[PDB]
DNA sequence: AACTATGAAACAAATTTTCCT
DNA sequence: TTAGGAAAATTTGTTTCATAG
């Protein structure tokens, strides 16, 4: 019995552990059916994304099956507007085979001890399908308009000797794929700083894209759920900045009466919709 | 091809309807003929009246969202400013 | 009383009917669709299916509250079904 | 004499697909 | 093939003007 893509796993078992090591660009133009491949999904710098399993020594060669899932929230489950594109000749180190489930398009690739089962995904482009044709499907209701934030996610089932398979699923950073998007939302790239005491007062140069000079950085705290109970605007602009660069004042923590360190999300919001995605930043106790 | 509500799902609707979330046989018929009554009607351009009467009504309050803006509705906003 | 249906009314119910209460513009095109594709393949046989549902399915209770004899649901038992 | 309900037209503008180098 | 731009299409959200109870 083959396991259900909507079914969640963790990353690990035991000893086992299906890591991402390098993750892929903050954003990736996908194509339409209609055009031509636009690539595959890249990495930062210039590579591409590189997936790693943790605790397999058998010497039988496993198979890692990529497909394109959802990002936003919930469940994470196969996105029903995109689909993974095989990317195969000349160039190309990773090869792969596809085949459809469901009715998700899914792609395996070698993951061989040769290489410390350690795959450089090399291969796969993402595809776009036309909102129309998905919305009206059958029994389907996901929305997919502004829904163009896909994950790369990455299976693997362990073969043990009990001929028992636990099965360890990831899931990569949020890409943004729709090209308007990836132009004018606000990319945070390289932050600057990560702790700073409840007070606040201090300086963290953000750096990025579509960092205009009216966008204002704002700091919020979210819950185990998912409810909100902080968004305080965190003032920028010492003065001017680099194009793409920005200096804003880290602001003063709820209460600022906290025994415990306290790690928290803030954004950067362009135009009045053009919000950029969460960060990560690190207060300190009393 | 888009499937219907099933009964249980409009008949309950038909009970939620009413104020006392409880509702007697005929009165359900009645949620049923008025529902009839309106869709025969306006078979014409209502995607159209669907987004205006979202801007017009005040109740009807668009609010943004990390995906996407949606719509959501003031229960308060409604009601009676006489 | 027994007023006619408005958009403001079946709009308001479309989105309070969502799991969170609140919907995008083609999420509520998409309900009144289905509303659509119902309230014109009814059959003239409708009111049988009605009073048929209604005992047939455990999540309608009957009860000899108030006035004279309704139907209730029953939301758990309901929400069992799906 | 407020208050309410329905609908075509014309904008303004945000997003998605198809086209073109 | 692999992109980068951007015109062509689609969609959404506001207002105004008229009609009737
Ligand atoms: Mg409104
Ligand atoms: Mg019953």
């Amino acid at each position: 019995s083959s396991v259900p893509l909507e079914w969640p796993l963790s990353s690990q078992s035991g000893s086992y552990e299906l890591r991402i090591e390098v993750q892929p660009k903050p954003h990736h133009r996908a194509h339409y059916e209609t055009e031509g491949s636009r690539g595959a999904v890249k990495a930062p710098t210039g590579g591409h994304p590189v997936v790693q399993l943790h605790g397999y020594m058998e010497n039988k060669p496993l198979g890692l099956q990529i497909f394109i899932g959802t990002a936003d929230e919930r469940i994470l489950k196969p996105h029903a507007f995109y689909q993974v594109h095989r990317i195969t000749g000349k160039t190309v180190t990773t090869t792969s085979y596809e085949k459809i489930v469901g009715n998700t398009k899914v792609l395996e690739i070698p993951l061989e001890p040769k290489n410390n089962m350690r795959a450089t995904i090399d291969c796969a482009g993402i595809l776009k399908l036309r909102n129309a044709d998905i919305e009206l499907r059958k029994g389907e209701t996901d929305i997919g308009r502004k829904n163009t934030r896909v994950r790369l996610v990455f299976r693997v089932h362990i073969p043990e000797s009990s001929g028992r398979i636990v099965s360890l699923q990831t899931a990569s950073n949020p890409i943004e794929c729709s090209q308007r998007s990836a132009h004018e939302l606000p990319m945070v790239e390289r932050q600057d700083t990560d702790s700073c005491l409840v007070y606040g007062g201090q300086q963290m140069i953000l750096t990025g894209q579509n960092f205009t000079s009216e966008s204002k950085v704002v700091f919020t705290e979210k819950t185990t759920d998912g409810q909100q109970i902080w968004e305080m605007e965190a003032t920028v602009a010492a003065a001017a900045a680099a194009p793409n660069m920005l200096f804003v004042e880290i602001p003063e923590y709820r209460n600022k009466h906290i025994r415990t360190p306290v790690k928290v999300n803030f954004y950067v919001i362009n135009g009045k919709r053009k919000r950029s995605q969460p960060q990560h930043f690190t207060y300190h106790p009393v | 091809m888009r499937p219907p509500f099933t009964y249980a799902t409009l008949i309950r609707w038909a009970i939620l309807e009413a104020p006392e979330k409880q509702r007697t046989l005929n009165e359900i018929y009645h949620w049923f003929t008025r529902m009839f009554a309106f869709f025969r009607n306006h078979p014409a351009t209502w995607k159209n009246a669907i987004r205006h009467n979202l801007s017009l009504h005040k109740c009807f309050v668009r609010v943004e969202s990390e995906k996407g803006a949606v719509w959501t509705v003031d229960e308060l906003e409604f009601r009676k400013k006489r």
